[PDB]
This record gives C-alpha cells, sequence and structure tokens, in this order.
RNA sequence: ACCUCGGAGCAGAACCCAACCUCCGAGCAGUACAUGCUAAGACUUCACCAGUCAAAGCGAACCUCAAUUGAUCCAAUAACUUGACCAACGGAACAAGUUACCCUAGGGAUAACAGCGCAAUCCUAUUCUAGAGUCCAUAUCAACAAUAGGGUUUACGACCUCGAUGUUGGAUCAGGACAUCCCGAUGGUGCAGCCGCUAUUAAAGGUUCGUUUGUUCAACGAUUAAAGUCCUACGUGAUCUGAGUUCAGACCGGAGUAAUCCAGGUCGGUUUCUAUCUACUUUAAAUUCCUCCCUGUACGAAAGGACAAGAGAAAUAAGGCCUACUUCACAAAGCGCCUUCCCCCGUAAAUGAUAUCAUCUCAACUUAGAUACCCACACCCACCCAAGAACAGGGUU
RNA sequence: UCUCUUACUUUUAACCAGUGAAAUUGACCUGCCCGUGAAGAGGCGGGCAUAACACAGCAAGACGAGAAGACCCUAUGGAGCU
RNA sequence: CCGAGCCUGGUGAUAGCUGGUUGUCCAAGAUAGAAUCUUAGUUCAACUUUAAAUUUGCCCACAGAACCAAAUCCCCUUGUAAAUUUAACUGUUAGUCCAAAGAGGAACAGCUCUUUGGACACUAGGAAAAAACCUUGUAGAGAGAGUAAAAAAUUUAACACCCAUAGUAGGCCUAAAAGCAGCCACCAAUUAAGAAAGCGUUCAAGCUCAACACCCACUACCUAAAAAAUCCCAAACAUAUA
RNA sequence: ACCCCUAUACCUUCUGCAUAAUGAAUUAACUAGAAAUAACUUUGCAAGGAGAGCCAAAGCUAAGACCCCCGAAACCAGACGA
C-alpha cells in the first residue's frame, strides 16, 4: 500500500486521553518503514499553526517558493517541475518539516 | 523534463515598498534600459544564448540601450538571470548634435552630455 | 575598492572613463599637444555611437506614442460622427 | 538513480546552496523577554466557627503519631470532650493577621494541630501530654488571652 | 583510509560538498541583482497597442539593405593595368 | 524466444520517441458490380520504395472495416489479368551438421580469473518489547519490524587488460584488521566452589601431529592453554609443485544416421627466463604449560573443590658456544649445552559542588595507576688469521 | 623421503688475466605512505624521506621479457570430416 | 611448423579487420532516423562544407488545437540577421556523465533503455588530484587594474521529600482466590486514601504510587552510536573594527 | 648550473589513456592519394562551336582542379621431391 507524507495511517478514539494511546502509538510509529508520529487533534492543529507561524515570521528575505516560481538565477535547471508545488519541503520520499 | 519557464505576472507586479526600495515613480516610467550581461551563456539553454545574441549582449560587462517596451521586456524577462538592468537617466537632457562627441555613460547610469575631465 | 568607486560614481575599474585613463599621456616639450591616442579615439567613437543610439530610440518611441495618439484621435472623431442622416418618422 | 530512493539522494550543489540560503531565520527579540520584567473560603467558614465558639484553643505540634496511636489519642481526647483540628497554615495564617491573634501567628510554623473545646479541662490535656512524652503543648489561648504552657499548667492547678 | 567508492562526484555514493559563507554571500548578491531586474521590468513605458507599429519602417529598410547586399554579390573587375604591371618583373637598369 | 502489420500505455496537451517493456489483436469477412474514366490541390510512418484524401469535369444514379499484407526479374495468358507462411515478411532462384586436429584477421567494442561498482544474497551491531526462560522482556535466547554498518559468499554490471594481468589446492615466507580461539584485566549471572554462559578492554606472544580425499572443505584418531575469523591479484609459480582442472591418445554409460558430443567418470600428457630499475639484505626488555606447597584450605549438606603469595621443573622462541655426547675432527654442526629483565586502563573506591542529602568527576580533585651494546685510528710492501665473495677488518715484539 | 638437517669433495661461483654473445630498450635526473584517476601510480594531490657512486645477494613491484592469447566472441574469413 | 608436401606461376589473390599515411599558416565544423545475411559495414535522409540566386528566417501578441503536470504547436509586433532555393560533394551514422520526466532491475550499479536540457569529446580559473559539477569563452605583447566561481558546521540524558488507619477476606466463581486469576458495581468513616495504578504472594502476608498534612518546588535543557585489513594524515589557530 | 614557482612524454585507439592499452634503442637513407560523370574558375568563338565522327531552346571548344601503403589463413595450374 502506498503511503504519502501527511497521511494518517491509523485512527483511534474512545473514552481516553492522549498519553494512554501515545505510548503504544509511538511504539508502532517508530517501527514503521517511514518517519511517523503519534498525533492528536490538538497536536496536529498545533503543528499546523506552528508551521504557518514560522512561514509568517520567517526573517529570511529569500524563500524557496519565491526563487522557484520566479525562476531566480535559472534555478529551474537544477530543480524539478514538482518542486514548484513541493516548495522545498520534500525531497524524494522524504519530508523535511524544518523547511519553510 | 527541463523546459522554458513561464514567469508569473504576480512576480512582475511591483509594490510600493519596492518603489521606495528602488526609487522610481510608477507614473512617468523610465524610457530606456541600460542592460549589461554579468553571467556566461555557457551551461545555459540555446534559447537563452539566442536571446542574448538577439539583444546584443555577447560581450560581458558592456552596457547596451534597449527600449522599455513590452516585447523587449519579454526578451529580458526570458533572459533576466544573465543581465543587470538599470534605468537610463538623463540629467542634462537628450544629447544634441553639438554635444554628440562629449558624452559619457558613468557608473550611476546617467548619460552626461558634457565630459570635461576637470575637477569641480 | 570597486564597490567604493561605484558608491562614489567613479566606475569600478580606475582605468575607466576617468581623468587618469582619458587624459593624454604626453605632449611636446615646447607645449604642442600630442596627436590623439588610438584607444581614446576608439572610445570616443563608441561613445558617439552609443549617444546616437540613445537619441534614435528615444525619438522613435516618441513618434510611436504620437502616432498612437493621432490614430486614437481619428478613432473618436469617427465614433463621434453619429448624426442620423434622416429624421425619424412613423410611430413618433 | 531514480527521483525516489530509499536513501537521501545527493543534491546538485546549486540546489544545496539554494537550501542553505533559503533556510528559516527566526525573529530575534531585542532585549530578551526573559531578561525583561477553592478550599480557602470553606476553610474560612470552619476556622471562623472554631474561633467564634470553642474558646479553649491549644496548639500542639503534629508529631508523627502512628495511626493506631493517633486514633486512640483522638478517642480519649474525645471521651474527655476536646476536638483535634488539622487546618493548613496557608489559609490559617492570613486569618490570624486579619483576625487579631497575631501574637499566636508566629507560632504556627511546621506541623501543627489544634486541641479545641468549650470546657476547661486542661487536666487531662496535661496528663495525656505527659503519658506521651514527645508531645510539646506548643501553646494556645484560654478565654481570649494568650498563654504559654506555664500558663496552661497554672490554669490547670 | 577514507576513500569514496568509484568516482568522487558521480554516482550513488559521492564525496560530500558543503556550502561556505562566501558561496552563500555570492548567491545572495546575485539574488539582489535579480530583484532589481524584477522591479525595472515590472515598470513598463508603453503598451502593446501603443507599440504596435512604431519601428516597422526602420526594420523594413534594414532588411532591404541586407537584400541589396546579398543581391549585389558579384565578381570584381579586371585590369589591363594589372596584367601589364606583371610585365614589370624583368625591369632592369641597363 | 522473437523477426511483418495494427490499437492502448510508457509518450497526460502539435508531431515524433526505445527496451528479450506492459496488454490486446491481424495474415479476413460481408455488401456492391459506375468497386467506371479523368483531374486542381494536398497528406505521408522521420530517406526511397510504398501508402493516403480529394474539389471540379465526362459518364451514371436520382462500400463497411483497424491491421486484414509481398518489390524486381521471371513464368502462365490472344488480351485483360494471375502467380510465394519469398512469415528471416525491402524478399539471394536453388545449400545442413561437426571440429578438442584446427587455421587466419581482429576484439577488453565481448565472456572465463583477478581488480572495480553495487549489496539483492551473506555477516554484524543497535532500537522495540511479543514470546521462551516456575514467576521475571532485557542471566540467556528471541518473532514481526525499524535504523546503521561491513565487503569474506553466490550473483548482477561489462569499466582496465585478449601485440597474454598464467589457474585450484600444497610447500616456503609471511604483512595486516579485530568482529579474540588461548594467555591478561573487568562488569553481570538463574555466579556457593570447580566448571560455565554473556558483555567491556586488550592484537605484545601463541594458535599441533596424523588416516581417507587433488582438494579448499568435511569425517575420524591422538593431543593441546588454544587448535580463531578474515583480507593481502580467492597474498606469494622471473621462489618451487602439477594431484585436479578445460589441448592433441583411449575406454565405459548415454546422445546422434554419422562426423562428433556430454556444464559425467577413468588412464596418460613439455611449467622458459643470464635481474636493467625500485624495494630490501644483523632494529639486546620472551611467552606458556605442568608439579609441589598454600590445602583437602576457602566454599559446599555432601559429592566435590579454589584464587592469591612462593618454590621447582620443562616446552617453545630469540641470541650464542663446542667441555662432554653425536655427525665428525687444526674445524664446522645438533640430536648437546648456556643465557633470556618493563608496564599496558576495562573498572573499582574516598572527599565533594552544580542540585547546602547523596554522587568515582567530560566539576575542581585523591588512590589502585629503563638500562645494556658500540665509541682510538694514513705501520701496512708483504705474510698470517678464529676476518672475509672482491673490498674491508684483526695480528706481525 | 621426512622429524630436521648437517659435514666434506667436484662443478658452478667470486677475484686476476685473454677472448667475447642474446632476449630487452619512448626518454629518464628511475623513492615511501594515504588519496585520486581508463576504477591496482616512481612520475597527479597532501604529507614524509633525501650528499654522490661501485660490488655481492634476493625476487615483492616495474600490470617484468618471450610468443599481433592455445579459452571466449566477431568475420556475409578459411580449412578438415560426416 | 602434413586435417593434407614443397617450389614457381595466376599474384600487386582478397580482407566491411588491425597497423600506417610525410611542408607552413588561417577559417567553417559534433552527432533525429529508416532499410540492410544488418547492427565492426553500406545507401538514403539529418547535420556539416563550399559556390550561387532570392526573400524573409529566428524571438514571438491576442485569439485558437477532444471527447474519453512542466510545457508544446500556431503566431502580428518587437529585438535582430539570417533563412530558403539552386549547384557540387565528402565525413559523422560502435557516445559519456550531470539535472529533470519515466521504463527495466533491488525505488542496486561508474547498470540498461527513451525524452527535454547542459557540459564533454576546444580554452582557461575553481571543487585536493579530476571528462561530464561550478565560473568563463574568439585568440597577440605588458614587470597594469576591476572581478567571476571559489575555504563545512556541529557535542547530546541529575530528579522530588513525607506519609498511609479503615466499613471488608464488597458480592459471584472457585479449595481459596483477600485491591491485585475472571466477572458486576464502584459506594462509603476518619482531616486524608482507587472497592486499587504498579509489584509481590498457592492464597495470604508484605512495599510503592495516587491522598492528608509538610513546604522553597518541582529546579524539569525533551535529546541518542560503532566497526578492516601497508602508515593518522597539510601545519595550525576560539578574541584588533568587511 | 642547481636550489624557488609552474608542469600527468608522443602516436594510434577510444565514451574517456599519465595510463600499468598499441608502436617505437638511436642515426642515415628509402618508404604511402592514381581517374571518370558532372559541376565550378579562366580563355577563344558564338545560334553555333570543334583540324570529319560530337554536342547545341547559350552553347561548344581548351585548360585547371578529386579519388593511398603494408598484412592473412586460403584456392587452382604445372613442376620437383621416398
Ligand atoms: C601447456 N599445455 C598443457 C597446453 C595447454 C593448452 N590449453 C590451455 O591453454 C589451457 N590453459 C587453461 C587451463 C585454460 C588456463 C593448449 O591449448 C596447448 C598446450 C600445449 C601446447 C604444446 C604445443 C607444442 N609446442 C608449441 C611447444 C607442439 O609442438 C605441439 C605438437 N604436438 O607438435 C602441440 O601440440 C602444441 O602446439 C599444442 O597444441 C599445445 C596446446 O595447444
Ligand atoms: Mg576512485
Ligand atoms: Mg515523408
Ligand atoms: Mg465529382
Ligand atoms: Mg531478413
Ligand atoms: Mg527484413
Ligand atoms: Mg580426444
Ligand atoms: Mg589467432
Ligand atoms: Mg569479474
Ligand atoms: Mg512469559
Ligand atoms: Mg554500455
Ligand atoms: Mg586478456
Ligand atoms: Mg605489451
Ligand atoms: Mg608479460
Ligand atoms: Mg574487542
Ligand atoms: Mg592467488
Ligand atoms: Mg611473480
Ligand atoms: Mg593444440
Ligand atoms: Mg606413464
Ligand atoms: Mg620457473
Ligand atoms: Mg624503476
Ligand atoms: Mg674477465
Ligand atoms: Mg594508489
Ligand atoms: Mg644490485
Ligand atoms: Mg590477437
Ligand atoms: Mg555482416
Ligand atoms: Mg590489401
Ligand atoms: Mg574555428
Ligand atoms: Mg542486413
Ligand atoms: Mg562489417
Ligand atoms: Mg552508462
Ligand atoms: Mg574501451
Ligand atoms: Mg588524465
Ligand atoms: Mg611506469
Ligand atoms: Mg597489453
Ligand atoms: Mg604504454
Ligand atoms: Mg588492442
Ligand atoms: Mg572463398
Ligand atoms: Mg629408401
Amino acid at each position: 500500500t502506498p503511503v504519502k507524507a501527511g497521511r494518517l495511517v491509523v485512527e483511534m478514539g474512545g473514552r481516553c486521553e492522549f498519553e494512554e494511546v501515545q505510548g503504544f502509538l509511538d511504539q508502532v510509529a517508530h517501527k514503521l518503514p517511514f518517519a511517523a508520529k503519534a498525533v492528536s487533534r490538538g497536536t496536529l492543529e498545533k503543528m499546523r499553526k506552528d508551521q504557518e507561524e514560522r512561514e509568517r515570521n520567517n526573517q529570511n528575505p529569500w524563500t524557496f517558493e519565491r526563487i522557484a516560481t520566479a525562476n531566480m538565477l535559472g534555478i529551474r535547471k537544477v530543480l524539478s517541475p514538482y518542486d514548484l508545488t513541493h516548495k522545498g519541503k520534500y525531497w524524494g520520499k522524504f519530508y523535511m518539516p524544518k523547511r519553510v | 523534463k527541463f523546459t522554458r519557464s513561464r514567469i508569473p505576472e504576480k512576480v512582475f507586479q511591483a509594490s510600493p515598498e519596492d518603489h521606495e526600495k528602488y526609487g522610481g515613480d510608477p507614473q512617468n516610467p523610465h524610457k530606456l534600459h541600460i542592460v549589461t550581461r554579468i553571467k556566461s551563456t555557457r551551461r545555459r539553454p540555446y534559447w537563452e544564448k539566442d536571446i542574448i545574441k538577439m539583444l546584443g549582449l555577447e560581450k560581458a560587462h558592456t552596457p547596451q540601450v534597449h527600449k522599455n517596451i513590452p516585447s523587449v521586456n519579454a526578451k529580458l524577462k526570458v533572459v533576466k538571470h544573465l543581465i543587470r538592468i538599470k534605468p537610463l537617466k538623463l540629467p542634462q537632457g537628450l544629447p544634441a548634435e553639438e554635444n554628440m562627441s562629449n558624452t559619457c555613460l558613468k557608473s550611476t547610469g546617467e548619460l552626461v552630455v558634457q565630459w570635461h575631465l576637470k575637477p569641480v | 575598492g570597486g564597490q567604493w568607486r561605484l558608491q562614489q560614481g567613479l566606475a569600478a575599474n580606475p582605468s575607466g572613463y576617468g581623468p587618469l585613463t582619458e587624459l593624454p599621456d604626453w605632449s611636446y616639450a615646447d607645449g604642442r599637444p600630442a596627436p590623439p591616442m588610438k584607444g581614446q579615439l576608439r572610445r570616443k567613437a563608441e561613445r558617439e555611437t552609443f549617444a546616437r543610439r540613445v537619441v534614435l530610440l528615444s525619438q522613435e518611441m516618441d513618434a510611436g506614442l504620437q502616432a498612437w495618439q493621432l490614430r486614437q484621435q481619428k478613432l473618436q472623431e469617427e465614433q463621434r460622427k453619429q448624426e442620423n442622416a434622416l429624421k425619424p418618422k412613423g410611430a413618433s | 538513480s531514480k527521483a525516489v530512493t530509499r536513501h537521501r539522494r545527493v543534491m546538485h550543489f546549486q540546489r544545496q546552496k539554494l537550501m542553505a540560503v533559503t533556510e528559516y531565520i527566526p525573529p530575534k527579540p531585542a532585549i530578551h523577554p526573559s531578561c525583561l520584567p477553592g478550599l480557602i473560603r470553606l476553610l474560612r467558614r470552619e476556622i471562623a466557627a472554631v474561633f467564634q465558639d470553642n474558646r479553649m484553643i491549644a496548639v500542639c505540634q503534629n508529631v508523627a503519631l502512628s495511626a493506631e496511636d493517633k486514633l486512640l489519642m483522638r478517642h480519649q481526647l474525645r471521651k474527655h470532650k476536646i476536638l483535634m483540628k488539622v487546618f493548613p497554615n496557608q489559609v490559617l495564617k492570613p486569618f490570624l493577621e486579619d483576625s487579631k491573634y497575631q501574637n499566636l501567628l508566629p507560632l504556627f510554623v511546621g506541623h501543627n494541630m489544634l486541641l479545641v473545646s468549650e470546657e476547661p479541662k486542661v487536666k487531662e490535656m496535661v496528663r495525656i501530654l505527659r503519658t506521651v512524652p514527645f508531645l510539646p503543648l506548643l501553646g494556645g489561648c484560654i478565654d481570649d488571652t494568650i498563654l504559654s504552657r506555664q500558663g496552661f499548667i497554672n490554669y490547670s492547678k | 583510509r577514507g576513500r569514496i567508492p568509484g568516482r568522487q562526484w558521480i554516482g550513488k555514493h559521492r564525496r560530500p560538498r558543503f556550502v561556505s559563507l562566501r558561496a552563500k554571500q555570492n548567491m545572495i548578491r546575485r539574488l539582489e541583482i535579480e530583484a532589481e531586474n524584477h522591479y525595472w521590468l515590472s515598470m513598463p513605458y508603453m503598451t502593446r497597442e501603443q507599440e504596435r507599429g512604431h519601428a516597422a519602417v526602420r526594420r523594413r529598410e534594414a532588411f532591404e539593405a541586407i537584400k541589396a547586399a546579398a543581391t549585389s554579390k558579384f565578381p570584381p573587375h579586371r585590369f589591363i593595368a594589372d596584367q601589364l604591371d606583371h610585365l614589370n618583373v624583368t625591369k632592369k637598369w641597363s
């Protein structure tokens, strides 16, 4: 089965809180063939607002998406046509959450 | 595959902050471009080499005048990573016939019509 | 110090359009000026061609602008010529 | 190599320079903001009670007093009609400074407890306190005047 | 002791190269020059409809000059003076 | 296995676009009998050949399908026309095997050995904690799975070499790694002791002789402290061997009409080189076993049974010498004799802050924790020598 | 034969004298380690070493010399046999 | 040198195969493909060269190219100066890496196959040496100058203290299963303790946590390896104004 | 003069050779591009040209200028050899 980055692999619910599932969910997600994480609704929302806040307060005048879309320095000779939509956060099957 | 790049018009819309960053009034736009090739056409596609040859920028660091019209602008938009573009400023107006042989271009991009080689 | 020379406006290479590179090398001891140097004659010819190009492009674009102006002038005269040759009758 | 690999592929050096230039730069605060500058009400009800009635107050230090010994002490002290109150200091001190027993204020340090009644009977307080020798009779008040343990003994005899 | 398999800069296993401060600064300088280019191309003088035919006469005459040269390509003249000049190679004193 | 033609993907949107790439088909059928003639303009399978559409006009009337196919010569025919699974499908008019008895021209454009790339396979370490271990995940073993590493196997690729890079095992000499087989130090134990199991550190020193087999291996016999794992062009053939393997002879079984063949067995079968260059050709600290006592002590219910300290006796390795023995004899040798000296780091503890306890401390801190050899120097013609290829050296009173 | 090799003689050998070849040879003022590279460096990179020159010995390297590979493939190249 | 002697002749046999191919100087010049007893070759195209004739050639504005992504086709301006046709021929048609879209294989290979685009087979500087990565091209002399690309940064794990009676060996099941084998409920006294969250017991018994009090305050950086074979490999340096 | 700095012999072959791929000790001498059909250039004459024959809707006549060396195993004929 193909799995792309940002896709929930398994979902759980019930009369419980995070840490209870988080134990064995981190245990499973460590054993997955890719990088994975145990997330909640709250933690998933928190990381998404964190990524948007980092993109908003980034003090670098130059960004990957600006350079790629404007074809700055002729960088599309070494980029890929998929980088126009990945915006540098993806490299092959790898997702880099530190990239803005 | 690697092909020609269509640059967005959102890239080529200027902003007021850009205007005071590089002072140029949106109304009364500058009339002529001073274009200077600052990079090699080697290790670049043949269409960029052809547009460099069309614009007359075969020799590096040699300024050339071009019109500020949309077609020439489209060519410069294609080849914009190998050149530097400045506005041609005319402090003492256009050169006349009597002032044709005493001109200079200068680094600031101002075509002076009197060149005296004397201190002020 | 090319960046400093650019900030002062004196090119970047000191061997460009300055007094140091554009004044005559020598003159006769009695005071007669030397014949002009080959590089200076060449440079003056290129600057002359550059200035003629500047004048030609500026006047060509100006003439294009006024040609468009007179064209549009003939356009709105022909839409303003809208007098009915005949006075309407019938149900009026 | 394919565009997707099981390992991290080596980028073109211009793309690597692109990533290094387009790294994320956080905002830097100028002068470092770190360097920049319930139970209380209910407990107020029962302490207001036990100081409006119950005019024999005795303060003792809450010695360990293992559970059988503690409860059996509770039972002879109740057989002789006194109560053993345990009220925490964090709500009992402010009541003292705004309720005038500020001279009994500097005495409620450490573990503390209150031997409290409406009847004078300091005689078995002192005999039970002498049966258990490691039990101090820290202090207290009889008839709204402050009395030390020497107070408590001459009011006894 | 430390060798990269195969060739250094091609293949699955390459010698790593790292970005230096001056390489980053050089690239940022070029980025600034192109942002300058973006601004000056963002401000145009005329429009396409105003531009439509302003240099057609000059371009046409330039092409007529090219055609005139390419048509005037033709052999050169020949001279009695040149032939009888070649007679001078036996010009003696006496 | 395929060879010609067509449709779909790869090849998303003008065209084109490969693979012994992924799928589906074709080598016709049905109608008509103007399925006649002629003729602008075009398309085109990347060339040519071949193929495709068609206005108008004359004459009539009032083709479907996707491929559904074959050039020239020549043959048949009065003519019009008609001829190949020429399917190796741009087609030679008509021709198979075998060669180790082989030859030639070339090819590292291309295989075998070796190197290299890669790591599927192989090997190791960690992470997780199911499970096994009476209970107990973590004394020990370990499923599913994840991460990282090695380059010893079998491949895969075809990059150097085919105007030669000689090959398996064996001898001889070994250099190196440590992922340690023994000896050393240490932690844990389901460690009472003896034995073990597991882990950390340690590469100075060591790691046997035989029967069968060409064998690497493997099995067995007898030991030992141990009989390590690898790499070195599967180290090492201008140092050796040639049992094997893949030249010419022959036999057996099988295959083939036969020649001949077998990734089957068997018997036999030439291993050249006078060293030009590089490199090198005398660098004194040795380990291990056993015996005695400690001691039948510690320990243990008993059976069993130590570690330290110390004494002795050997064995090998290195260096040397002939008194005797022995080969032998103005001498050279071993089978004989003599000598052989330092540590080594894993961790275990004390004081004591960050964190007024504690804490062995990437806190400050405390403890366990070499000498020897050589050393002077135009007597030199010549002679002698325990010195020596020449040279050099020692003696000549 | 070997454990396990030792001693002597002859030849060879080395020195003096006489005579005097061959294969080989791009040029050489011809080092070591690691890395690199047509993927195994005396000659390239980083380090280390380094007065010159004979004589004897060795065979680890010069992918050492010899024979336009004896295996494999190719050729609209041959030949023998059935 | 007998799988068919040797000599002479045919004979200068033939060789899509190897080797070689001799003055000087300048210029233009790099690889779509189809057939083929063909894939070590050749012919046609494609590219390339020369000489002519003529007029448009590249870049491209809007509109436009089908139902079941990057882009391309077409194309007036504009920027430029090339293009087509005519004549005459050679040679190249055994291809390498890098970026991108894919296919095969192991989402192996310095692997193989197409497509778009670079560079290499041509110069120079840089990434250590260096084909293919980066910078840069049109030629000479100079004991002048401004620059391009261009030098890797990182160092990680301290965590509380004190306390604990009891309705009850809650009920059912079981020999007993007592908070802790499995089920139903989960109330309730003390100031404050789950009909018990881990251990531990055949079951019991025991010891930790959550709870009172106590108090300064939970102090809380949320992170993580190592191996091979001749000999580690520039020397080094935290602090003088970009 | 060396010492300092720069610098990977040549030819062929190749995708690419310092290559540890080929050839070469060195000297002297010898040793390898032959031509038609057309085209192009330059003359002569010109609806004709060429010293019969041939070509001709500007052609014809003349000249110039363009196509290597070495090498097999083999096949056949006639001799000479026990
Ligand atoms: C060395 N021997 C075992 C041998 C081996 C092979 N085969 C190999 O190359 C096999 N080597 C491998 C194992 C594949 C690496 C061989 O191929 C040969 C030979 C021998 C030669 C003998 C030749 C001989 N001459 C040249 C010395 C000769 O005169 C005769 C003769 N009888 O007249 C030959 O037969 C001889 O030419 C020959 O045939 C040999 C080989 O072919
Ligand atoms: Mg390498
Ligand atoms: Mg066509
Ligand atoms: Mg019709
Ligand atoms: Mg065929
Ligand atoms: Mg065919
Ligand atoms: Mg045989
Ligand atoms: Mg041969
Ligand atoms: Mg191999
Ligand atoms: Mg279990
Ligand atoms: Mg290949
Ligand atoms: Mg070979
Ligand atoms: Mg050779
Ligand atoms: Mg050889
Ligand atoms: Mg170890
Ligand atoms: Mg070997
Ligand atoms: Mg050898
Ligand atoms: Mg043979
Ligand atoms: Mg025999
Ligand atoms: Mg030999
Ligand atoms: Mg040498
Ligand atoms: Mg002699
Ligand atoms: Mg090397
Ligand atoms: Mg020697
Ligand atoms: Mg050969
Ligand atoms: Mg062929
Ligand atoms: Mg020939
Ligand atoms: Mg040229
Ligand atoms: Mg063919
Ligand atoms: Mg061929
Ligand atoms: Mg390749
Ligand atoms: Mg090759
Ligand atoms: Mg090279
Ligand atoms: Mg060499
Ligand atoms: Mg060779
Ligand atoms: Mg060579
Ligand atoms: Mg060769
Ligand atoms: Mg023949
Ligand atoms: Mg006879």
